[PDB]
RNA sequence: AAACGACGAAAACUACGCUUUAGCAGCUUAAUAACCUGCUUAGAGCCCUCUCUCCCUAGCCUCCGCUCUUAGGACGGGGAUCAAGAGAGGU
RNA sequence: CGCGAAGAACCUUACCUGGUCUUGACAUCCACGGAAGUUUUCAGAGAUGAGAAUGUGCCUUCGGGAACCGUGAGACAGGUGCUGCAUGGCUGUCGUCAGCUCGUGUUGUGAAAUGUUGGGUUAAGUCCCGCAACGAGCGCAACCCUUAUCCUUUGUUGCCAGCGGUCCGGCCGGGAACUCAAAGGAGACUGCCAGUGAUAAACUGGAGGAAGGUGGGGAUGACGUCAAGUCAUCAUGGCCCUUACGACCAGGGCUACACACGUGCUACAAUGGCGCAUACAAAGAGAAGCGACCUCGCGAGAGCAAGCGGACCUCAUAAAGUGCGUCGUAGUCCGGAUUGGAGUCUGCAACUCGACUCCAUGAAGUCGGAAUCGCUAGUAAUCGUGGAUCAGAAUGCCACGGUG
């Protein structure tokens, strides 16, 4: 059974093992609602179930760990890919047809001596 | 003031070390005066000889100088002592026991120092500046060497005013990250002041980096 | 950028209900990266809207912001120090952007009990045509309408 | 039981320092557990290359520090002798410990 | 790198590797309570009088090869002008410009 | 500040001229060159001439200074006005 | 305000030099040739230094730090000289 | 112009005020004498004068030697004094802007030109074509450092996919699928299909793909310009002071002031402050050290104090977020400065001149003219943490991630 992912976004890191039943996602221990508090991202992480169907009809246990729900909320996601597409590969189509497959690289850049943030520059005494 | 330093960003992909044994945040300032120290000591003791490098290495208390010079007869001596006799105060001198080693150098005119070295001595006896830079540029060029880029500031050929000049031949890169870039630089001491001599040397391309 | 001309990029759709003109709103509206609280007053006062109009959520909000939708950008092209500014027709999706922007402008103008509440009550009045969204868009109009010699 | 912890700079070395040691273990005995890499320890300084006034001339080094782990459990009556008489190469620093 | 601050700060050394035992016990019988305040006040009044320029924290850490008062960096003894140099030469076992 | 059972700071000197004065009963100012030293109560009644560079400023110490130092008294820069 | 241009055509250690051999390269129609070159090695011309071919002795050494002492090996101690050959190297 | 200064109470740091000096505080040197040296006694704030209690530390022919003190000058010191219009070295700007040159050939009697120009294209003298141009160097890119998919190796201080006991804690029994740890690699190259373009280069879409056109960030600053800035990191040819510009320590002042200015933090309050569950980071520093607990303190921290050169312990229950309550538009339960006093950290000493604390007064200020600056994506903007300087003394500096 066990089909597994490894979905990476920002600085977090998933890990989940889908199985075939019912529901019952379960993160970090927590249930998914006790896990995630912005509702927002109790929907990334059931975004993928929706494009199949499988919503309610297979199970899950993911353990997300680094960065914030800023991006754990995510990685999630791209796991909960890379595993559905283990559960049949015939969905590699719709999942990438949805932005679900890639894993965003999108990182946070150094702050550069000089600037002060990473591109803002101390301002300009005019003359 | 322009150009980057060669050495400091050729360190960590081709040209090795000169300090590389294992200190923690208490007695490198220590060490490092004692091969500064050394290292003045045997430019005196062998200003004569050419010599181009020192490496200094420190494994399990006890200091090894290594010299990569051209002329091991004079600093050798009769019998085969004066390296000895100099170790001894060598030695005295770093404080813990101590060793050196000669890496006399075969053809060493593609040596950084020592292709700036002699021409600091026909300048000092006042041979023509014009001819000593033409020489070096011709004795660094027989040997198979790709590029010198040597740059003279400072009362050329004994002069009045401080000016710059630098000679070219052949390819001296400074960007590609992967070139052998042997820099080192001298000063010439006359009787109208001083001068300048920096020397860069283009060795060919070499790949792999490190581990031969 | 003189040489770089880029496209547009997506967005989220917003798995809420699902409307890119639900997600742009929710990111315009949004400040100080407070999404989370954003789109709980935008959604609140969605809700309440559906039942103060009676049609859908939706429907509702497309239409309120179709009543308010203006058509005229007013930009300063002048050649130099000296005034000259000018008029011109906007994109339908700048359009939309610029509806949104100012509705979401006059709820922060308008102030209630909560930013909910002034949401609600301002697009109870974008609903009839009324409120600061449709009187800005006249204001707007009439100073680009009557200068019609200027090209 | 017996374990040393490598410390150097270079990879291309404290490799060959581990080899030098782990190959002498399985010649003069067996029963080795390999060479384990800990996290690398990278000191980062930012210097001021102005000599009198420029906040803006500034370089950014890193100093590295590398660490492995070579642990034989079960040591013969000649492991720790021919781990201790090894002519150790210089720049790489040997923790032993014997428990 | 004056020469008459070169031996000022040789003597805050050569001066405070010596009063180490008495100003130790000195500190730790001040420091706890469970003492006596006329031996406590004889040891402070003893201990002031005490040549001035010998404590330990009345020495600004000097840089070893220059002497710049300023810029000395613990791990190296050496200021950033002389880092650079050294750095740059290649004497300080893994020192390489870097890049995050 | 200082710790409360480290005590004051009153010089070996000082003590021993404070002393002299209190039993000689002198009424002559007696000049002090400490200026980090506290105060002791038993010199209330003294003129004491602290000096700081420019004068020797005189205190005439009441019975209201005992736990501050005696420098307090005499400030070093000349100021009293722009103009 | 100024800024000329002449003679490694007065090669400034020989790195022992001194000899000589194959190829390379700059030269140009292709080549050679001087050498303009370094560059693998060959042998001895010719000054050389050291261990030698001398004999005596069996010296001899090494784990225990001392020892008659044990498989053993590349292990090896004193005195004048070198006739001609042989290993290395070049203060 | 938050510049050196990566942290001025004394010390400090070069400035000021009183006093001691002279081959001097620190360098080689002779005639010799005392082992160097440890505790205290005293006059002076101190600068350094007297001195005693003492030690005779290892060694040649003992017409003694190294080591350290002491005196006598002369052979010498010393200068943060100046000259960055003598300079070396270094750095900033023009400017990571894209140009700056050379060899041969050709053209013009010649100075000189071509190449380097012209169309497409790009970040580019990047690529193509044409054209007496052909090539080369410094040059744009790459080779250097990280991130982004995947492979293997080694599995402790880490993981529990599966199995078991289980104090419900991965505690170990175990293991190397994974996240992580460091070493070697596959890997995005216009590689493709279509259009446009000159049957080119290229640009635009789409397909695969983890990533797409440089995949995404950083160092690398081309000939040259600014008598650009430092003889105050340093060295340095000349002037210079040689019984003081050298040198001595204590106390002040570098921190002050009717003022104007660069920069930033702090606030304007309903997305905002008041409090009570509650959540997710990375990377770091640690032995004259980092410093768990515990007893306490309304609070700073006091006492006792485990472990650890550390994938082990500390710094360090991170917040913004989240669910509740609450306040209601008011100089405000906003805003936290000035003030009197209180202790605490800290270093011999915080009146000049530290920071922390909490009780108390609770300023200004309520989005600010003309002007003006920064940003094109995980960036603006907000929130907290970490690092170096240093006895402590960051709104400055350098980094780190979360939201977005
Ligand atoms: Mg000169
Ligand atoms: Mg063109
Ligand atoms: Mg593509
Ligand atoms: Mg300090």
């Amino acid at each position: 059974n066990q089909y597994y992912g490894t979905g990476r976004r920002k600085s977090s890191a998933a890990r989940v093992f889908i199985k075939p039943g019912n529901g019952k996602i379960v993160i970090n221990q927590r249930s998914l609602e006790q896990y995630f508090g912005r509702e927002t991202a109790r929907m990334v992480v059931r975004q993928p179930l929706e494009l199949v169907d499988m919503v309610e009809k297979l199970d899950l246990y993911i353990t997300v760990k680094g960065g914030g729900i800023s991006g754990q909320a995510g990685a999630i996601r791209h796991g909960i890919t890379r595993a559905l597409m283990e559960y049949d590969e015939s969905l590699r189509s719709e999942l990438r047809k949805a932005g679900f497959v890639t894993r965003d690289a999108r990182q946070v850049e150094r702050k550069k001596v000089g600037l002060r943030k990473a591109r803002r520059r101390p301002q300009f005494s005019k003359r | 003031g322009q150009k980057v330093h060669p050495n400091g960003i050729r360190l960590g992909i081709v040209k090795p070390w000169n300090s590389t044994w294992f200190a923690n945040t208490k007695e490198f300032a220590d060490n490092l005066d004692s091969d500064f120290k050394v290292r003045q000591y045997l430019t005196k003791e062998l200003a004569k000889a050419s010599v181009s490098r020192i490496v200094i290495e420190r494994p399990a208390k006890s200091i090894r100088v290594t010299i990569h010079t051209a002329r091991p007869g004079i600093v050798i001596g009769k019998k085969g002592e004066d390296v000895e006799k100099l170790r001894k105060v060598v030695a005295d001198i770093a404080g813990v026991p101590a060793q050196i080693n000669i890496a006399e150098v075969r053809k060493p005119e593609l040596d950084a120092k020592l292709v700036a070295d002699s021409i600091t001595s026909q300048l000092e006896r006042r041979v023509m500046f014009r001819r000593a830079m033409k020489r070096a540029v011709q004795n660094a060029m027989r040997l198979g060497a790709k590029g010198i880029k040597v740059e003279v500031s400072g009362r050329l050929g004994g002069a009045e005013i401080a000016r710059t000049e630098w000679y070219r031949e052949g390819r001296v890169p400074l960007h590609t990250l992967r070139a052998d870039i042997d820099y080192n630089t001298s000063e010439a001491h006359t009787t109208y002041g001083v001068i300048g001599v920096k020397v860069w040397i283009f060795k060919g391309e070499i790949l792999g980096g490190m581990a031969a | 950028p003189r040489r770089r001309v880029i496209g547009q990029r997506k967005i989220l759709p917003d798995p809420k209900f699902g409307s890119e003109l639900l997600a742009k709103f929710v990111n315009i509206l949004m400040v100080d990266g407070k999404k989370s609280t954003a789109e709980s007053i935008v959604y609140s006062a969605l809700e309440t809207l559906a039942q103060r109009s009676g049609k859908s959520e939706l429907e509702a909000f497309e239409v309120a912001l179709e009543n308010v939708r203006p058509t005229v950008e007013v930009k300063s092209r002048r050649v130099g120090g000296s005034t000259y500014q000018v008029p011109v027709e906007v994109r339908p999706v700048r359009r939309n952007a610029l509806a949104m922007r100012w509705i979401v402008e006059a709820a922060r103008k308008r102030g209630d009990k909560s930013m909910a509440l002034r949401l609600a009550n301002e697009l109870s009045d974008a609903a009839e045509n009324k409120g600061t969204a449709v009187k800005k868009r006249e204001d707007v109009h009439r100073m680009a309408e009557a200068n019609k010699a200027f090209a | 039981r017996i374990r040393i912890r490598l410390k150097a700079f270079d990879h291309r070395l404290i490799d060959q320092a581990t080899a030098e040691i782990v190959e002498t273990a399985k010649r003069t005995g067996a029963q080795v557990r390999g060479p384990i890499p800990l996290p690398t320890r990278k000191e980062r300084f930012t210097v001021l290359i102005s000599p009198h006034v420029n906040k803006d001339a500034r370089d950014q080094y890193e100093i590295r520090t590398h660490l492995r782990l070579v642990d034989i459990v079960e040591p013969t009556e000649k492991t720790v002798d021919a781990l201790m008489r090894l002519d150790l190469a210089a720049g790489v620093d040997v923790q032993i410990s014997l428990g | 790198a004056k020469q008459s601050m070169k031996a000022r700060e040789v003597k805050r050394v050569a001066l405070a590797d010596k009063y180490f035992a008495k100003r130790a016990e000195l500190k730790a019988i001040i420091s706890d309570v469970n003492a006596s305040d006329e031996d406590r006040w004889n040891a402070v009044l003893k201990l002031q009088t005490l040549p001035r320029d010998s404590s330990p924290s009345r020495q600004r850490n000097r840089c070893r090869q220059t002497g710049r008062p300023h810029g000395f960096l613990r791990k190296f003894g050496l200021s950033r002008i002389k880092v650079r140099e050294a750095a740059m030469r290649g004497e300080i076992p893994g020192l390489k410009k870097a890049s995050w | 500040p200082r710790s409360l059972k480290k005590g004051p700071f009153i010089d070996l000197h000082l003590l021993k001229k404070v002393e002299k004065a209190v039993e000689s009963g002198d009424k002559k100012p007696l000049r002090t060159w400490s200026r980090r030293s506290t105060i002791f109560p038993n010199m209330i009644g003294l003129t004491i001439a602290v000096h700081n560079g420019r004068q020797h400023v005189p205190v005439f110490v009441t019975d209201e200074m005992v736990g501050h130092k005696l420098g307090e008294f005499a400030p070093t820069r000349t100021y009293r006005g722009h103009a």
